[PDB]
């Protein structure tokens, strides 16, 4: 019962909430590099929920950096409510037990979180621009894929187009109870939505390659 | 506000 | 109250094979000779989901060798399992935007429809006479024209494809009707650890189109979310 | 047996 106590342990999420190089289907979706580091300069932490329900937190976003190919975040996984309820689930997923590839170990939490929430998605302002970053099956804004993992640092070098000079922004912040009110259910009504957005794996893959993770050794599952 |  | 009945019983049909349609796998192969001998060969068939002998959810409670396929009647009955759906479909946004054209709103039956959006036989391997096993409710079934119409009455749902002829209800009705505690053994952590499994399944809603088309339930109305 |  060991094996379930690191298993709940903290996990972190990175990934794009924007890329400049993408045009968005939607104006609403417009997010150029000169708003967001102005947006950036203009403002505690940034709360982490489910498919942007209020009530379903789990962590906070640890760190935002806009950068050469867009705006990249770095969050933190922390509600042992939650990271309980993904253990629970993760030993009754099918992929979870395909494991992971080349010499990655399994992480049943963090490959079940690769899989449910392959995505990111920022809530702004169309002062407090930045509302709330989102955990989600796939997000409105391409290249937003999310990548999971037990270390922040392993978490950052996932992305080739991030510079150390990026890390080093990232790395500074990151590195300066329970607010889950949701539960089992919750999610698993929020997954029956996920199955019906319309080509969810294609632009999925089309984001895991456009953001390079297509590259290296990941545990995403997409 | 706009959520992606 | 509204809860009470939210958790009835949900009756749920379809093919579980079309003899139109050929397979991708020798191994989907199941004609109509085959199926007719085994029917007169066989208790009721379990329903679970996915096949998971931990989460039966039911029974099968007519099945029938008809003109294109071979036709099963089922029903949901563990209260566990419909409890579970009930709390899920009460978070889903997809039920939340209600059902079709004069249809009135069933949550639950509607939730079902969108997770469990197909069906999937388990029979012996064609290559002593208990051929079929069970029928499983998931995302989608290896064998096409599978689609899961779930509804609150079986009447209703057998009405729900054009191919069947009344006297195919006959047969059905006369067996769901002589056929008349929880069998369920997992819980909602399986089920949506279960739900990560099916978004990763390719072409999902493709194939489900394609199953509402050739089955004829895209003309009807009905909770399909497909 | 052959499950679909």
């Amino acid at each position: 019962d060991e094996q379930q106590s690191q298993a709940v342990a903290p996990v972190y999420v990175g990934g794009f909430l924007a890329r400049y190089d993408q045009s968005p289907d939607e104006a609403r979706l417009l997010l150029p590099r000169d708003v967001v580091e102005h947006w950036l300069h203009a403002q505690v932490a940034l709360p982490l929920n489910i498919n942007h329900d209020d009530t379903a937190v789990v962590g906070h976003v640890a760190a935002m950096q806009s950068v050469r190919d867009g705006l990249f975040c770095l969050g933190c996984v922390t509600s042992p409510r939650f990271l309980e309820i993904v253990r629970r689930a993760s030993e009754k997923s099918e992929l979870v037990s395909r494991g992971p590839v080349s010499p990655l170990q399994p992480d049943k939490v963090v490959e079940f979180l690769s899989g449910s929430y392959a995505g990111l998605s920022l809530s702004s302002r169309r002062t407090t621009p930045f509302k709330h970053v989102a955990l989600c099956s796939v997000g409105r804004r391409r290249g937003t894929l999310a990548v999971y993992g037990r270390d922040p640092e392993w978490v950052t070098q996932r992305f080739p187009d991030l510079t150390a000079a990026d890390r080093d922004g990232l790395r500074a912040q990151w590195q300066r109870g329970d607010p889950f009110r949701s539960d089992s259910y919750g999610l698993l009504g929020n997954s029956v939505d996920a199955l019906y957005i319309r080509e969810r794996l294609p632009k999925l893959r089309y984001d895991k390659q456009l953001v390079g993770v297509t590259e290296r050794e990941s545990y995403v599952k997409a | 506000v706009d959520n992606a």
